[PDB]
RNA sequence: AUGCUGAGAACUUUCCAGAGAUGGAUUGGUGCCUUCGGGAACUCAGACACAGGUGCUGCAUGGCCAGCUCGUGUCGUGAGAUGUUGGGUUAAGUCCCGUAACGAGCGCAACCUCCUUAGUUACCAGCACCUCGGGUGGGCACUCUAAGGAGACUGCCGGUGACAAACCGGAGGAAGGUGUCAAGUCAUCAUGGCCCUUACGGCCAGGGCUACACACGUGCUACAAUGGUCGGUACAAAGGGUUGCCAAGCCGCGAGGUGGAGCUAAUCCCAUAAAACCGAUCGUAGUCCGGAUCGCAGUCUGCAACUCGACUGCGUGAAGUCGGAAUCGCUAGUAAUCGUGAAUCAGAAUGUCACGGU
C-alpha cells in the first residue's frame, strides 16, 4: 500500500501556524510535537526537527521531495 | 432378486454396487474402469482376487465409491469385490484368506497431536 | 498499579463518546460520490474535535485478572480461568469428546 | 491434567447451563463472577458448596447450597431481600432465592475446606486437629478419606508431603468420584491453603 | 533379544507378470507422484528390451550370479582387533546387495528420458559388464585374511 | 421446527416432550432428523512456565434438529414453549 | 483510593492562545425525593493524610528408564537389615513356585463391526423430468458426514517348563492373540531489612539503544540438464457470520475500492485450483534458475504516507559441483515436498498448518 489514493493533505489543525505563516517572514522555526506531522507540498522549503526528547539536527530540505515521512533527517535508530 | 446392497470403504465412505450376474463387466463411479481410470497400474490389482474365484464370466460389478485421493480409493476397489457375492453363496468362502482385502486399516491418520510434528512422526530432539 | 487500571478502561464511553458523528462522517469517504471540489469538507471529521475519537489504543483483556494474552472470542475471561471454570462449572458445553 | 472436566455428562451436572447465540455467548457471562466473591469474605457463616447459575425465563437462577439456615433466615424474609439486592445490582440479570435443605451436611468437602481457616489462625495445634477433622466425620456413610498435606505445618522449609490418610482413595477414576476443595487464607505467617478430599460412596 | 516383526512380502503385479519385482515401487517413488511413476516402474522394463532381444525379465533375474557377494560385513570384538564375519549365507544378505545398488548408480550418468536414466543399466548383466560387478570381486579378495575367523575368535 | 440447543443430552430430552405431546391432539408431527457431532478441535496452554510442547484438547457442541409440523395449529409450539427448558435450553421454533 | 466544605447536579466543554491537553466565552437547561424542612451524584477545586515500590531480594514466604516407602513381626548390642533375596518369567516391584516373613499404599497395569427412527430447503440407488447443473413431488429400502451403543479374547485344544507364570503355534474367516539435580519471580494470588517521602501524587516528555571487526544450536530448499519463461486438465469450496464475511467484477497481463447472487447460510466472499497425457525451438551450463543501495510512482483505512512497502512486468549487479575432518540420527504405517476459514463484532499472527492420497 502508501499509494496515491490520498491525494491531497487537507488537515486543519496540523495547520493554523503553516498556512497563515506564508505572508509572515521565515525568521523562527516551526517546532513540532510529533514523529508523524507532516505538511504541504507547495510550501516546499520549511524546517521541522524530528521530536522525541532531548536535542534537535540539521534539517535542510530543497525541492525536489514527493515521497514518506521525515524520518531521515534525525534517523530511526541514529547510530548511538 | 440380485438388486443387492454392498459398499467398500476408503476415508469414511458409504458405497454403492448396483449388482447383477453377467459376464465380468467392470464399471466404477457412474463410469467405466476404462472411463475414469487409465494413467495407473491399480485398475487391475483387483484382477488378483477377481481371476482366481472365476467370477470373469458370472457377474457384472458396479462399485462407486467417492472420496480420498487420486490413488487412495484405487485401495477401495480392492475391498468391494466380494462383499455383495458372499452374501449371495457360500462357494469362495474360505478361498479369499490368501488375499486378505478388507480390513479397513485404522493405521491412517488419527488425532492430531501436539509436541509432535504429525501422527507419530517425531521431531528434532538432542 | 493503580493509575493504570482505570485510565483507560473508561474508553468504553470515551471512543464512542460522540457515537453519532462518528458514522455520518466513515461511510461516504468509501463512495466515490464526492465531488472534486469536495475532498475538503468530508475532513472536518474527528481530531480535533477532541481526538479521542479513533480506536487504535484499546486491547482487551480478562476481567478478574486482567491478561491481554490468552483473550479469546468465545469468552471475556482468560487462559487462567479455562482449567479452572468449567471444572467449577462456569462455562456451558466445554465437554472433552474426540 | 485436570481430571475433574472429564466427568461433565454422565455422572454430574453442570452448573452453568444457559445459552445465548454464537455471537451472543459472552453477554451472560459477565455475570458469572462476581457472585462467588461475595460468599468468600463476607458469608463464611453457613458455607457454600456448590453454585447452580442457569438463565430461565426471563431473569436469572442463583442457588446457595448453605449449611446453616438459621443464622441466614430469620423471621420470614428479613435477608431474603438483602440477597436479592447486594447481588443483583452488579448482576445484569435478577435472582429469585430458593434455599434447600442439606441436612447431614458432613459429606461436602468444601464444608469442612471451610472450616479450618476458621481453625489455624488462632494458635489452635496443626496435628492432632487434621486427625480429629475426619474423626468425628466417619461413622455412618463415607468409606475413607485422604488428605494430602504439602506445605507449611509450622516450618518454613517444608515440603514434607504428610500422610493424613484414613480408609481408602483412588482419586484416578470416574466412577469412584474425585473431591477437590482448596480453599486458602492467611494464617499469622505463612500462606496455608486448605485442601479437602472427601470421598463419598460411589455411584 | 527376541526378533517380533512378520515376514510379509506381498506379490500381486497387475500387467507385468514377475514373479519377485511387483512391491518394488519405492525408491520409484520419491516421495512425489504415482502418474509420474508411470513409464519407470513398468514403462521402464518396456524401455529396457526396446534396443534388445529378450523379455525383461529375463536379463532381471539374473542379477543373483555377480553382484551378489559371498560374505558379510559386519563387525565384531573378541578381546582386540575389530573381526569381521565371513560365512555362507542364506539369500535374504547377499541378494539383498544384488537389486538395490544395482540401480543406485544413476546420477553419474544423467542421460536423456528420465525413464532410462533408471532402468538403463539392468541389460549389463548379460555377461556381468556393469557398475556393480566391480565390488562384488572386491569382496572376496578382501576376505583372505579373515576366512578362517568363523569360530576362532568369532 | 428448529431449535438453539446445547449437546447431545439436552434436545434428545427435548424433543421427546414435542412430538408425543403434539401426537395426541389429533394431529400429524414428522420425526427426528439426526445432526452429528459439531467436529471443532480447541487448543490452549496449561503449563506454569511458558511451554510450546503444552497444549490440549478442547470443544464445545452444537447440536440441532429438524422437524415441521403438516396441519400448522398446534398449541404444543406456543404454549409447551415455556415446558421444554429445564435450566438454560433456549427452544427457537419453526412453524414448519 | 480518600474524610470535611462549593457556585453550578451531571451534559455541552465542538470552537480560540493548542504548530500540543484544557482552565474557560462555556453558544441552551434546573434539575430531584415534596412532614414543602431536608437530601444527594459531578468539569475543576483550597487543607490534613496518603495511595505509587516502575531498583534490591527464590536462601527464615511457590502449592496442583523404572523404582521408592509405611505398618506389623522377627533376627541384630545397635545403626541397620528381612520383606524387595533366590529359581523359573515379565513393557514392568509383571508374576508362578520356593522363602521369617505377612498384609499394604504409591509408579507400572486399567481409568479419559450391532440400531429402531432417521433427511422441511442437498439431489436421482425408486424414477418421470432436467440445461442428464437435477426446477421438484419421491429419495425412510438398491441411503446423505451418526447421539448413543453387544466392542476385540489368557478365549480355547496341543508340544516345553515344577505344569506355571508366561513363552512358542491353530481358530473362525476376503478381522485375531496384547521418589529424584544449595541455580529462572520478595513481580500476574502472594510477601521482607532500606528507600521516592514539593515524590516514579506533574506530565503536553527539549532523543543520543544495529561502526561488520567473528565463531556460530549447525536443523526446507541443489548438485544446471528432464533441459531454461505460462493465462490451460475428470478438480478445492463450508461455517462464526443483527458495529460482520467483503460476488461473475464493469477494473484485468495480475489490481475483483462504487458493485454486490449469500444479510442469520444441506447456500456462499479468499470460489480459482489437484505433482498425468507426447508438452513446444534446441536434446547433458557456476551460466538465457541469478536482479541485495539507483519502483520511481498508480480515483482503496480516511482530517495523520513532504529524499523508505504489498501490487514480483523480469531491461539486471555473482559466490547452489557427491557433504571428506566426523557426527543431528531410521527395525512399520514408518525415513516422506498439495493450504488454515472466522475479533472486545475493521480480514499482511511462517521451522511443530484443519487432508501431505506415497
Amino acid at each position: 500500500p502508501r499509494s496515491l489514493k490520498k491525494g491531497p493533505f487537507i488537515d486543519l489543525h496540523l495547520l493554523k501556524k503553516v498556512e497563515v505563516a506564508v505572508e509572515k517572514n521565515d525568521r523562527k522555526p516551526i517546532k513540532t510535537w510529533s514523529r508523524r506531522s507532516m505538511i504541504l507540498p507547495h510550501m516546499v522549503g520549511l524546517t521541522i526537527a524530528v521530536h522525541n526528547g532531548r536535542q534537535h539536527v540539521p534539517v535542510l530540505v530543497n525541492e525536489d521531495m514527493v515521497g514518506h515521512k521525515l524520518g531521515e533527517f534525525a534517523a530511526t535508530r541514529t547510530y548511538r | 432378486a440380485t438388486q443387492n446392497y454392498g459398499t467398500g470403504r476408503r476415508k469414511t465412505a458409504t458405497a454403492r454396487v448396483f449388482l447383477r450376474p453377467g459376464t465380468g463387466k467392470i464399471s466404477i463411479n457412474n463410469r467405466g474402469l476404462d472411463q475414469f481410470f487409465g494413467r495407473e497400474t491399480a485398475r487391475m490389482v483387483v484382477r488378483q482376487p477377481l481371476e482366481l474365484t472365476e467370477t470373469v464370466e458370472k457377474f457384472d460389478i458396479f462399485v462407486t465409491v467417492v472420496g480420498g485421493g487420486v490413488s487412495g480409493q484405487a485401495g477401495a476397489i480392492r475391498h468391494g469385490i466380494t462383499r455383495a457375492l458372499i452374501e449371495y453363496d457360500e462357494t469362495l468362502r474360505s478361498s479369499l484368506r490368501k488375499a486378505g482385502y478388507v480390513t479397513r486399516d485404522a493405521r491412517e491418520v488419527e488425532r492430531k497431536k501436539v509436541g509432535l510434528r504429525k501422527a507419530r512422526k517425531r521431531p528434532q530432539y538432542s | 498499579k493503580e493509575s493504570m487500571k482505570n485510565r483507560e478502561l473508561k474508553r468504553q464511553l470515551t471512543v464512542a463518546k460522540y457515537a453519532k458523528k462518528r458514522a455520518e462522517l466513515k461511510a461516504i469517504i468509501a463512495n466515490p460520490n464526492s465531488s472534486a471540489e469536495e475532498r475538503w469538507n468530508a475532513q472536518v471529521a474527528l481530531q480535533k474535535q477532541p481526538r479521542d475519537a479513533s480506536a487504535s489504543r484499546l486491547r482487551n483483556r480478562c476481567r478478574l485478572t486482567g491478561r491481554p494474552h490468552g483473550f479469546y472470542r468465545k469468552f471475556g475471561l482468560s487462559r487462567n480461568k479455562l482449567r479452572e471454570a468449567a471444572m467449577r462449572g462456569d462455562v456451558p458445553g466445554l465437554v472433552k469428546a474426540s | 491434567v485436570h481430571p475433574n472436566g472429564i466427568r461433565l455428562g454422565i455422572v454430574k451436572e453442570h452448573t452453568s447451563v444457559w445459552y445465548a447465540d454464537r455471537k451472543n455467548y459472552a453477554d451472560y457471562l459477565f455475570a458469572d463472577l462476581k457472585v462467588r466473591e461475595y460468599l468468600q469474605d463476607k458469608l463464611k457463616s453457613a458455607s457454600v458448596s456448590r453454585i447452580d447459575i442457569h438463565r430461565p425465563a426471563q431473569t436469572a437462577r442463583i442457588t446457595i447450597h448453605t449449611a446453616r439456615p438459621g443464622i441466614v433466615i430469620g423471621k420470614k424474609g428479613e435477608d431474603v431481600e438483602k440477597l436479592r439486592q447486594d447481588l443483583t445490582k452488579q448482576m445484569g440479570v435478577p435472582v429469585h432465592i430458593n434455599i434447600e435443605e442439606i441436612r447431614k451436611p458432613e459429606l461436602d468437602a468444601m464444608l469442612v475446606a471451610q472450616s479450618v481457616a476458621q481453625q489455624l489462625e488462632r494458635r489452635v495445634m496443626f496435628r492432632r486437629a487434621m486427625k480429629r477433622a475426619v474423626q468425628n466425620a466417619m461413622r455412618i456413610g463415607a468409606k475413607g478419606i485422604k488428605i494430602q498435606v504439602s506445605g507449611r505445618l509450622g516450618g518454613a522449609e517444608i515440603a514434607r508431603t504428610e500422610w493424613y490418610r484414613e480408609g481408602r482413595v483412588p482419586l484416578h477414576t470416574l466412577r469412584a468420584d474425585i473431591d477437590y476443595a482448596t480453599y486458602e487464607a492467611h494464617t499469622t505467617y505463612g500462606v496455608i491453603g486448605v485442601k479437602v478430599w472427601i470421598f463419598k460412596g460411589e455411584v | 533379544r527376541r526378533r517380533v516383526a512378520a515376514k510379509r512380502e506381498v506379490l500381486a503385479d497387475p500387467k507385468y507378470g514377475s514373479q519377485i519385482l511387483a512391491k518394488f515401487m519405492n525408491h520409484v517413488m520419491e516421495s512425489g507422484k504415482k502418474a509420474v511413476a508411470e513409464r519407470i516402474v513398468y514403462g521402464a522394463l518396456d524401455k529396457v528390451k526396446e534396443r534388445g532381444k529378450a523379455d525383461p525379465l529375463e536379463t532381471f533375474e539374473k542379477a543373483l550370479d555377480a553382484i551378489a557377494p559371498l560374505v558379510e560385513v559386519k563387525s565384531r570384538r573378541v578381546g582386540g582387533a575389530t573381526y569381521q564375519v565371513p560365512v555362507e549365507v542364506r539369500p535374504s544378505r547377499r541378494n539383498a546387495l544384488a537389486m538395490r545398488w544395482l540401480v543406485d548408480f544413476a546420477r553419474k550418468r544423467g542421460e536423456k528420458s528420465m525413464a532410462l536414466r533408471l532402468a538403463g543399466e539392468l541389460l549389463d548383466a548379460a555377461e556381468g559388464k556393469g557398475a556393480a560387478v566391480k565390488k562384488r570381486e572386491d569382496v572376496h579378495r578382501m576376505a583372505e585374511a579373515n576366512k578362517a575367523f568363523s569360530h576362532y575368535r568369532f | 421446527i428448529r431449535l438453539k440447543a446445547f449437546d447431545h443430552r439436552l434436545i434428545d430430552q427435548s424433543t421427546q416432550e414435542i412430538v408425543e405431546t403434539a401426537k395426541r391432539t389429533g394431529a400429524q408431527v414428522r420425526g427426528p432428523i439426526p445432526l452429528p457431532t459439531r467436529k471443532e478441535r480447541f487448543t490452549v496452554l496449561i503449563s506454569p512456565h511458558v511451554n510450546k510442547d503444552a497444549r490440549d484438547q478442547y470443544e464445545i457442541r452444537t447440536h440441532k434438529r429438524v422437524l415441521d409440523i403438516v396441519q400448522p395449529t398446534d398449541k404444543t409450539v406456543d404454549a409447551l414453549m415455556k415446558l421444554d427448558l429445564a435450566a438454560g435450553v433456549e427452544v427457537q421454533i419453526s412453524l414448519g
